[PDB]
């Protein structure tokens, strides 16, 4: 998965998942991929 | 192996002790490897030096292995005496009714001690439950320097962060002292028309409510959604509590005191039997209270991990880690124009039931300016024009380019009444009624019309849109409606924004 | 017109200067209008005995405020609790004198205490003026799971998000915790270089031992901590050019004694000129009224601010805490303590002595040390990144394109 | 229709930008019940 | 193309729930008062609290 804000079963919390999921989980720090530019992720992570 | 609980009561109920031990007498084999052997006890008034020598004597005469205790006052100093007794008593000691009710922040790790209550959190969980069901996106936030505002706006920012409705928080407000000499007013002059969140005590809620009436923030248009503890005691209301204002509660209506006893010793069995079914045996009760016997006191086994999985008879009372009801009973209130407390919603197992579907407009006081911007407004579900949908699956709220629109859905045939259940409706009219209400600056309730069928005349009685018109039953009808001959000698029309004929469709 | 004041004290002499402090304070206040009379009680080992002592001796005694210390055992589990939940009982103010502990400054737990002393919680604030003096800007958090490290990270994020700055992580760990390996671990591979901890003593010198046992008191790191991991068994194994925090007269009983009567006396001259005045309740069985003016004598006590005390200048905040204390900076030189600075109730002063950070090194270490192994995360596009199984060799095949270029492969 | 299938890589950019519009909300509740994990994937079964 | 949104009538006193509200309702940029010196101070204390 690229990447998509998703609401987890329990206690309805917000996550990403993929790219984002590993990024902001500090498992990853740079991402080489084609991930499209828009609104939704520039809000939590930055895009060259 | 037989139990001991003891249950401790007040005066101020009828209960007697003989209706207490009767209370355990279901016989249908509650309790598969143990009896229960349940004492009652009432006191005249709840202090700490009594308190603690009956909790004393009930433990080492009876050895108890548990207590239950149900407060008549409202002093919430008693769950604080009653945590530090079961931290120096590890005995399994439950919250019923009164000061025992009402909720602490932060236990003792080493104390058993559960309550039967919801902390703020929960509260504000149901606050916003409610919000998200009337649609109230926008709201402000006042507080006080009362303890656990911190706690309470740390929780909501979290939801607010955490939730896919937009949730348009404008600002906070922290009143620290001082609120009708300076430095508080012009807080209070920034908060529009939106839901205020206000969190303090009652006689500090006296205060802000005569300042938000004497600036003009208790109009039509504004909800006041409260906590408990403003609420307080149900029957005494001050005069300066407008109309109107929602608030949570644990319910003390329905949920009565019996069923609080039965409920209370049904968890202490459940947990009994887990221990038994997972341990060797009932650990035997402390030696006294005095006499600092030289131990670690920490039994081998507790009870602590086994309140955490309670399956009851019908209702599923299990706690949390911290202490707190995992499926509480929340009633949600409003002041009527009768200025009494008349429960409209309930929360039961993460689902928040209402009464009104649609928010009925209430006069904040006797002086408030009438309702002249909110109109009621009928449609019919039309394909071109007024579609009509589900709730959404995902953000539970009427998705972008929608209107909330309640449809009076009857429950069967066989029945002659139904509920409004809350849809979504789009399309060209919502649309063009969207415009209208952005032009005109009026507020709308839509609903859908379930009498007739786009209107006519039959006993000279006219249903559907005309008949709901007529009869003042709603201001105006947006749809799909063809301007006819009696329509308009019946009511008025407006200019016609769409030709709209009779024609002929044939197959080609 | 007598005043009685419960004062409930480790040992004789300490209830013996007590009435000497009480006694100074009604001849310079005056005892012509209002007779400041003075009663205590000793320590007895069972909380128990707590509560139903100072129902025999304190309530019924009418007393008007109480005054409770550590007792003389070093065992500190919650001394005060019984004494200042009986006396919330009827909103009898509780003046904390040597209580250090931040369970008391939950409001809503304890109806009515009072403390001369600031708690576990308020030297994040002290830390943050070091992230402020030594431009340090990522930082990494211990703290525990109990109430004491869940307040300090509360209050540490509140005053870091005036910043608009956060702590890169927050590790959290329960207490009594033999084996705290895999958070240092986690904590090793992440970027920030400063690290807090706030934890019991015990728990201090275990996340120590283990933390030296990974070589984190090299060069390169700062460690910044309280008072209980810098004190005790914590010292033992506390590697050298760590910082800590020591309150000038934190266990101090004497002085602590003095101020809270004085401003205690001041406090009861103030109310005794108000109307509709309440005395307290008499005895604690049989009253199950909360005293009237309680809440009044408490806001009195709230906004009084003590002129000349040996502590210095006593004030409480909002949270009926101590304000404005002043904070020995301690470093842990050659196995030795050495104070490297002082904090006023708002800024950190250095002195002469040179501080000297862990590793030997004496110029102030970067905040931060930039990781240049990246960590890269990739999905399989075709057009954009081909993916294929690697040979028996551990690489694959290399290829050259149309022009004979080899292609880059990771 | 039930006749015309169309669907994209599920948890994407895409999916994001379709939940998002105002008028084509109705094609994407056509749209969430084909999606594929990858990319490769609705491609192959464009192909057959 | 005059964009005349409103008119403001201050008819009561300038410190009850009337005036306050209305005052709210006032969107734009400029405001075009009519008062004595007097109510005008009050008016302008008002409108910048």
């Amino acid at each position: 998965k690229f990447g998509t804000q998703e609401r987890v079963n329990n206690s309805n919390k917000k996550e990403w998942n993929g790219m984002m999921g590993e990024l902001l989980s500090g498992q990853a720090d740079m991402i080489v991929a084609p991930l499209t530019i828009n609104n939704e992720r520039a809000q939590y992570i930055e895009f060259s | 192996p037989a139990l001991n609980i003891a249950v401790l009561l007040g005066h101020s109920h009828d209960v007697t002790e003989r209706e207490l031990r009767n209370l355990w007498g279901p016989e249908q084999a509650t309790g598969l490897p143990l009896d229960v052997n349940v004492v009652a006890l009432l006191m005249n008034r709840t202090d700490p030096k009594s308190l603690i020598t009956h909790v004393c004597d009930l433990m080492s005469g009876a050895r108890i292995h548990g207590l239950v205790f149900g407060d008549d006052t409202d002093q919430e100093a008693v769950a604080q005496m009653l945590d530090f007794i079961s931290s120096q008593t590890f005995i399994p000691i439950l919250g019923i009714h009164g000061g025992a009710s009402m909720i602490m922040a932060d236990k003792d790790p080493t104390s058993t001690f559960f309550q039967f209550g919801a902390s703020i959190q929960q509260q504000a969980t149901v606050m916003l439950k409610i919000m998200q069901d009337y649609d109230w996106h926008v709201f402000s936030l006042v507080t006080t320097i009362f303890p656990g505002y911190r706690d309470f706006i740390s929780f909501i920012k979290t939801t607010v962060d955490n939730s896919f409705v937009g949730w348009d928080m404008q600002n906070v407000i922290t009143l620290d002292t001082s609120f009708e000499d300076a430095k508080t007013q012009v807080q209070l002059k920034k908060i529009h028309s939106s839901v205020i969140l206000l969190y303090c005590s009652k006689d500090e809620a006296v205060l802000i409510l005569s300042e938000a009436r004497s600036l003009g923030l208790t109009g039509y248009d504004f909800f006041w959604i409260v906590p408990s503890l403003v609420s307080g005691n149900t029957e005494l209301i001050p005069k300066e509590f407008p109309s109107g204002l929602i608030s949570v509660s644990y319910d003390d209506w329905d949920y009565s005191l019996e069923a609080r006893v039965r409920d209370g010793l049904g968890i202490l069995t459940t947990a009994a039997s887990s221990m038994l079914e997972k341990f060797s045996y009932i650990p035997e009760a402390k030696a006294s209270c005095y006499g600092q016997a030289e131990k670690p006191e920490t039994p081998l086994h507790t009870l602590h991990q086994f309140m955490v999985n309670v399956t009851w008879d019908g209702k599923d009372l299990s706690f949390t880690e911290e202490g707190y009801q995992v499926h509480p009973r929340l009633v949600v209130i409003v002041l009527n124009k009768d200025r009494e407390w008349e429960k409209v919603g309930k929360w039961e197992n993460q689902t928040l039931s209402l009464r009104h579907a649609v928010w009925p407009r209430y006069k904040s006081f006797s002086d408030c300016e009438p309702d002249d911007n909110h109109l009621s407004i009928v449609t019919l579900e039309e394909a071109p024009f007024v579609i009509v949908e589900d709730i959404d699956p995902l953000t539970e709220t009427c998705v972008r380019n929608t209107v909330p629109c309640r449809k009076f859905v009857k429950i069967n045939n066989s029945t002659n009444e139904g509920m409004n259940v809350k849809k979504c409706c789009k399309g060209f009219c919502i649309d063009i009624l969207k415009k209208l209400s952005r032009t005109v600056k009026f507020t709308y309730d839509l609903y859908l019309v379930t009498n007739g069928k786009h209107g006519k005349k039959v006993n000279n009685v006219w249903n559907g849109m005309i008949g709901e018109v007529v009869y003042q039953r709603a201001v105006m009808a947006v749809g799909s409606l063809t301007i006819n001959e009696e329509r308009s000698e019946v009511v008025d029309f407006s200019v016609p924004f769409v030709e709209t004929g009779i024609s002929v469709m044939v197959s080609r | 017109k007598i005043v009685n004041i419960g004062a409930v004290l480790s040992t004789r002499k300490h209830e013996q200067m007590f009435r000497e402090a009480v006694n100074q304070a009604n001849k310079r206040h005056g005892s012509w209008k209002i007779q400041l009379n003075a009663t205590s009680v000793t320590h007895k080992p069972n909380a128990i005995q707590m509560a139903l002592s100072v129902c025999e001796d304190l309530i019924s005694s009418q007393v008007y405020a109480i005054l409770v210390s550590h007792p003389p055992t070093p065992n500190d589990h919650f001394t005060p609790t019984p004494v200042s939940y009986t006396a919330g009982f009827y909103r009898i103010p509780v003046l904390g004198l040597t209580t250090r502990m931040s369970i008391y400054s939950d409001k809503s737990i304890h109806l009515s205490f009072l403390r001369t002393v600031p708690p576990y919680s308020h030297q994040s604030s002290v830390w943050f003026e070091m992230m402020r003096v030594y431009n340090w800007n990522h930082i990494i958090l211990l703290v525990s799971d109990d109430h004491e490290g869940r307040a300090a990270q509360k209050r540490l994020e509140t005053l870091l998000e005036e910043r608009e700055s956060k702590a890169e992580k927050v590790l959290q760990f329960d207490p009594g915790t033999k084996n705290v390996t895999a958070l240092l671990m986690e904590a090793r591979e992440l970027e920030a270089r400063v690290i807090i901890l706030s934890a019991s003593e015990d728990d201090a010198a275990t996340v120590y031992r283990a933390a030296a046992m990974l070589n984190m008191t090299g060069s390169g790191y700062v460690w910044l901590v309280g008072e209980r991991e810098i004190s005790g068994n914590a010292l033992r194994y506390a590697p050298d050019g760590i910082i800590g925090l020591q309150l000038i007269n934190g266990k101090n009983e004497s002085a602590h004694i003095s101020d809270a009567v004085g401003v205690v006396a001041q406090a009861v001259h103030e109310l005794l000129e108000k109307e509709n005045i309440t005395d307290p309740p008499r005895g604690c069985v049989g009253n199950t009224n909360i005293w009237k003016t309680g809440p009044l004598f408490k806001r009195v006590l709230m906004s009084s601010k003590y002129a000349d005390g040996v502590t210095g200048r006593v004030e409480f905040n909002e949270d009926g805490d101590r304000k404005f204390a002043n904070y020995s900076i301690m470093n842990l030189q050659n196995r030795k303590l050495v104070q490297v600075g002082i904090y006023n109730g708002t800024h950190v002063i250095p002195n002469d002595r040179k501080i000297i950070w862990p590793g030997g090194e004496t110029e102030k270490p970067r905040g931060y040390q930039m990781s240049t192994r990246l960590k890269i995360v990739t999905i399989h596009q075709e057009p954009f990144v081909y993916v294929k199984p690697t040979m028996s060799d551990g690489t694959c095949k290399e290829e050259f394109t149309v022009n004979g270029d080899p292609v880059k492969k990771v | 229709s039930d006749k015309f299938i169309y669907a994209t890589v599920k948890q994407s950019s895409v999916d994001i930008y379709f939940r998002r519009q105002v008028e084509l909300s109705t094609m994407y509740r056509h749209m969430e019940k084909h999606n594929y994990e990858s990319a490769a994937e609705a491609i192959q079964a464009v192909r057959d």
